[PDB]
């Protein structure tokens, strides 16, 4: 129950009066214009808004199953989550523990710290010769009186749209500029929920423990969270692997899916063999093409004259993304990027905060491939330090849960774990088999 | 084919199976070495280790400010990253096939947890057509014994040797050593998933030692290695120093070649091979629960069947059952998840490495020529050690350079399996 006050010292409780600082009501980027919704600054540059995400996408108001209902394995709908102050109260402190849970780890340690500093690059203005924030990049706090500032933030933690276990980033972009894709990096969103976990199948562990539950294991939400904050991590740097590269699988066949389509961006987030699936020629033309684009962001440090919109200085700034890039300035203050460092931070960003080197740090069982699909939703409360702790998860030592993974054993821990129905039908996406 | 049994196979419990597409590389690609060739440094590999020292070269203090900035309208517009448009997948398709396949097997172990309590094993298929009908890939004596209607004085004896009946069943494990790289065999796995459509432990354990790990295979991957690029040397008249450089490089050079290869076919054999076994190993442990079920399932029908007796005479308790009969499963899955390793590493080893070795044994004899030749050519420019030169290039291009998984797998269940496999 330690490292409780650490990454968020703050005892948040969801009715806390706001205050304009860490405790307001804010705006953030948005088509139309929204109202203005409740939020919390856990730790520098990141808040968490315990709404369900109605106004990042237009396209996404209605809490209800869509028409067509979702070509995913498992899905849950429910309109009324998150919708009652203790709800919203019991979300803010789940995120909470997750993200301590997550800091208490050496590996945590150093991507929640890679996040933090992490922060869009200025590179809004049209006059190369000024370095200009770029809106998006940042939110407005309403005060207590009424009036407004606007904030720069790197990450926003939000409660999930209408299929309530579809959790993923987003972030705005810019009308030319690929910020995911380009080294500038953009504020990212977060659909999140420490509420509900999946369920996965076990063919492994064994071998190492004879005893190993039977039934499903659910995931370790500090994993998924983790596993998202991965991605935050590549777009936040602006090396976020272009959507568009998928890998194509044949589906002709029988025996073959209908369809699936994983991103490249998805294999390199999980890690382990999954990652290994991408040939070395392609991973050295990522690598390359992101290489460039840190040196053109060298370049635009070394073209700025002025900075515009702050009383911190065009010094300040510079440093501030020289330390992000990590890049390297002569006595003379230019700025270049140094082969050996890129390739240890683009390294370090790729390679090591995986969602298996995760699970290495957290001890905990986990689907080993991304292609171990999920088969179960179940609804949890992970609050309770007799339920989960931010240093053993569910598995909790000097406990009948301690061995074996037992505390993430559905059977076995059943208090702690309630089947939820899937929206997803067992045959709502399926090729018939017939023999004669 | 008038009339048709077919059954919906969820989208989900399907086979991957990579486009040949996502597969690229320039192995065919040829070279020029010079004295200021390049060489790539060898790539450390990911380790509770290397995040070690990551993490000491790292800096914590110091976060970014919170500068101020000037105020923003009080609405900032804009529009989330694009996000390509998925065509939904083609769903419903409906296949028409000469043989009972993986899936109808596996569905057909199974049975309505519900009230229908007259669940009965059996050995044939038809219990896809019977809801109350279970199939077993277990010993005919298994299904006569369990079915058997039981006294209720005879009730907890009769279990005790389920259990027991249970664990012979599935802890069946063969052994040889006539298939190279896999000493043990699951023949049950044949009638349980009907491997290679034979449904007889007997043919299935002969067509493993006959042609392979192949047999397990729900499609033969495919994996070329064109002629590989060779190299181009440059000479540099009266330059002793260039001129030894550039016989280093081509050298240096040399073993990143035959790491290349080995990392491509490592590469497919992972996206490829290793897939297919992993949902095979997922599947066993599914059909295993599902004789678990029906087996708990009809014991559990046998003694609702009593009366009051079932108080002292009996006290039963299901959960002990099925505690037991998991720990079996357990065990079965360690064999299982043994066998398929061995399969999995021996497919590698046997039907796709060669491939890439004879490709590179090739080139090195090319590479070879080459130089000796340079290292003559250039005799005058080397005076001092040509005889040194051709030792060292005759020692490293005669032997071919040892495949060694670790350097590019990490699961050390399988690194295991490779290191037993080396003896
Ligand atoms: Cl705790
Ligand atoms: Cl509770
Ligand atoms: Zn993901």
């Amino acid at each position: 129950e330690f490292g409780s006050m650490e990454f968020v010292n703050k005892q948040f409780n969801y009715k806390d009066p706001v205050n304009g600082v860490d405790i307001a009501y804010i705006k953030i980027p948005n088509a139309g214009q929204m109202q203005p919704v409740k939020a919390f600054k856990i730790h520098n540059k990141i808040w968490v808004i315990p709404e369900r995400d109605t106004f990042t996408n237009p396209e996404e108001g209605d809490l209800n199953p869509p028409p067509e209902a979702k070509q995913v394995p498992v899905s849950y709908y429910d309109s009324t989550y998150l919708s009652t102050d203790n709800e919203k109260d019991n979300y803010l402190k789940g995120v909470t523990k997750l993200f301590e849970r997550i800091y208490s780890t050496d590996l945590g340690r150093m991507l929640l710290t890679s996040i933090v500093r992490g922060i869009p690059f200025w590179g809004g203005s049209t006059i190369d010769t000024e370095l200009k924030v770029i809106d998006t990049n940042c939110i407005n706090v309403i005060q207590p009186d009424g009036s407004y500032r606007s904030e720069e933030l790197n990450l926003v933690i939000i409660g999930p749209s209408a299929d309530i276990i579809q959790f993923e980033c987003k972030s705005f972009g810019h009308e030319v500029l690929n910020l995911t894709r380009n080294g500038y990096g953009s504020t990212q969103y977060i659909r999140f929920s420490p509420d509900f976990t999946f369920g996965f199948e076990e063919s492994l562990e064994v071998d190492t423990n004879p005893l190993l539950g039977a039934g499903k294991f659910a995931t370790d939400p500090a994993v998924t969270l983790a596993h998202e904050l991965i991605h935050a991590g590549h777009r936040l740097y602006g090396i976020a692997i272009n959507p568009n590269r998928v890998f194509k699988v044949n589906t002709n066949a029988y025996y073959e899916m209908s369809g699936l389509e994983v991103s490249f961006e998805e294999l390199r987030t999980f890690g382990g063999h999954d990652a290994k699936f991408i040939d070395s020629l392609q991973e050295n033309e990522f690598r390359l093409y992101y290489y460039n684009k840190f040196k053109d962001i060298a370049s635009t440090l070394n073209k700025a004259k002025s900075i515009v919109g702050t009383t911190a200085s065009l010094q300040y700034m510079k440093n501030v993304f020289k330390e992000k890039y990590l890049l390297s300035e002569d006595t003379s203050g230019k700025f270049s990027v140094d082969k050996l460092k890129f390739d240890k931070l683009y390294k370090m960003l790729t390679e090591i905060y995986t969602e298996d080197n995760f699970v290495k740090f957290f001890k905990v069982l986990n689907r080993k491939t991304y292609l171990n699909f999920d088969k179960a939703v179940f609804k949890i409360n992970i609050v309770p330090k007799v339920n989960y702790t931010i240093y053993d998860g569910f598995n909790l030592r000097n406990t009948n849960l301690a061995a074996n993974f037992n505390g993430q054993n559905t059977e076995i821990n059943n208090m702690n774990f309630t089947k939820l129905k899937n929206f997803t039908g067992l045959f709502e996406f399926y090729k018939l088999l017939c023999v004669d | 084919a008038l009339n048709l049994q077919c059954i919906k196979v969820n989208n989900w419990d399907l086979f991957f199976s990579p486009s040949e597409d996502n597969f690229t590389n320039d192995l065919n690609k040829g070279e020029e070495i010079t004295s200021d060739t390049n060489i790539e440094a060898a790539e450390e590999n990911i380790s509770l280790d290397l995040i070690q020292q990551y993490y000491l070269t790292f800096n914590f203090d110091n976060e970014p400010e919170n500068i101020s900035i000037e105020n923003l309208s009080s609405d900032i517009i804009g529009q989330l990253e694009l996000m390509p448009n998925i065509e939904r997948f083609p769903n419903g398709k409906k296949y028409e096939l000469d043989k009972y396949t993986m899936f109808h097997y596996l569905r057909a172990q199974e049975f309505e947890h519900g009230k229908s309590r007259i669940a009965l094993t059996n050995s044939v298929n038809e219990a896809l057509l019977n809801p109350s009908r279970v199939y077993t890939f277990f010993s005919s004596d298994y299904v006569k014994k369990v079915n058997k209607a039981t006294e209720a004085a005879m009730f907890l004896g009769w279990v005790e040797q389920l259990v027991y009946d249970f664990t012979d069943e599935t802890s069946e494990v063969s052994t040889t050593d006539k298939i190279a790289d896999i000493t043990i065999i699951i023949p049950y796995i044949g009638p349980a998933l009907n491997i290679g459509n034979m449904l007889y432990k007997d043919d299935f354990v002969g067509a493993l030692i006959f042609s392979g790990a192949v047999i397990l295979l729900e499609f033969i991957p495919e994996i070329a290695i064109p002629v590989l690029g060779t190299f181009a040397l440059v000479s540099y008249i009266a330059n002793k120093v260039l001129t030894v450089q550039t016989i280093d490089n081509a050298l240096s050079k040399r073993n990143e070649k035959w790491d290349e290869v080995y990392k491509y076919i490592v590469t497919n054999w992972l996206a490829k091979v290793n897939t297919q076994i992993d949902l095979i190993r997922k599947k066993m442990k599914e059909a295993l629960e599902n004789q678990a079920e029906a087996t708990k399932a009809i014991i559990n029908y046998q003694y609702n069947q009593y009366t009051e007796e079932e108080k002292n005479n009996i006290n039963f308790n299901i959960d002990d059952l099925s505690s037991k009969l998991n720990e079996s499963i357990n065990k079965a899955m360690i064999n299982i998840n043994k066998f398929l390793n061995q399969c999995s590493v021996s497919y590698l080893m046997n039907s796709m490495i060669p491939y890439g070795v004879k490709r590179l044994e090739d080139f090195d004899a090319s590479l070879k020529d080459a130089l000796l030749k340079y290292i003559y050519d250039n005799r005058g420019t080397l005076i001092g050690q040509v005889d040194r030169l051709k030792d060292k290039v005759n020692n490293t291009l005669s032997t071919d350079i040892p495949f060694q998984l670790s350097k590019y797998v990490d699961n050390q269940r399988l690194l295991s399996t490779f290191t037993e496999y080396i003896k």
